[PDB]
């Protein structure tokens, strides 16, 4: 007879995830400032990572955290990102204190808990940008033409963050962002 | 698939 696995196994995640850090240092290229922190694939190992690293609200201006599925680099040129886009959450300066860390942790829980059900495979990762003008959080998905998947992810994400219905969030294609003239990227979808 | 509720996940934080 063998031991009961409930008593001793770590609780596995559906996916292995990688957390990346972007350091604002303009003596270097964007790609060289983006570096891996570590990977995890259980609930326990997730918390061991999260509990020892700085809250987003404490990072220096211009830094990022990115959590992406193992094998997807947190850059839009990745084969799994290049045809996709992101649901973008823009925060005002006052929301760094009130909402930034709570929203980012909720984003992490949505990813590692596979909270988008049959559209989980469309999720690539998420990014938090710490910025003086206003922080941003985004969930990246793999294909901007997967209308059903993209819309479901957006609606569920907005509910999980607890945004009031009046607050509109937008989905922006990476290719649109990379090719637009002027500073606005249009939204392919809103929710 | 392994799916987890937010409160289940939060129970392991401490
Ligand atoms: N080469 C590369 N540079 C990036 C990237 C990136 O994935 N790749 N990202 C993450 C990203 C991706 C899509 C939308 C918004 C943000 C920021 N940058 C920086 O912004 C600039 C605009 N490039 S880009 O990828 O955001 C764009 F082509 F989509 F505009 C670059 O010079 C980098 O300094």
């Amino acid at each position: 007879e063998v031991a009961n696995p409930e008593h001793y196994i770590k609780h596995p995640l559906q996916n292995r995830w990688a957390l990346w850090f972007f350091k604002n240092d303009k003596s270097k290229t964007w790609q060289a400032n983006l570096r891996l922190i570590s990977k995890f694939d259980t609930v326990e190992d997730f918390w061991a990572l999260y509990n020892h690293i700085q809250l987003s609200s404490n990072l220096m201006p211009g830094c990022d955290y990115s959590l992406f599925k193992d094998g997807i680099e947190p850059m839009w040129e990745d084969e799994k990102n290049k045809r996709g886009g992101r649901w973008l959450i823009t925060l005002n300066k006052q929301q760094r204190r009130s909402d930034l860390d709570r929203f980012w942790l909720e984003t992490l829980l949505c990813l590692i808990g596979e909270s988008f059900d049959d559209y989980s495979d469309d999720v690539c990762g998420a990014v938090v940008n710490v910025r003086a003008k206003g922080d941003k959080i985004a969930i990246w998905t793999t294909e901007c033409e997967n209308r059903e998947a993209v819309t479901h992810i957006g609606r569920v994400y907005k509910e999980r963050l607890g945004l009031p219905p009046k607050i509109v969030i937008g989905y922006q294609s990476h290719a649109d962002t990379a090719t637009k003239s002027g500073s606005t990227t249009k939204n392919r979808f809103v929710v | 698939k392994k799916r987890y509720d937010r409160e289940f996940l939060l129970g392991f934080q401490f």
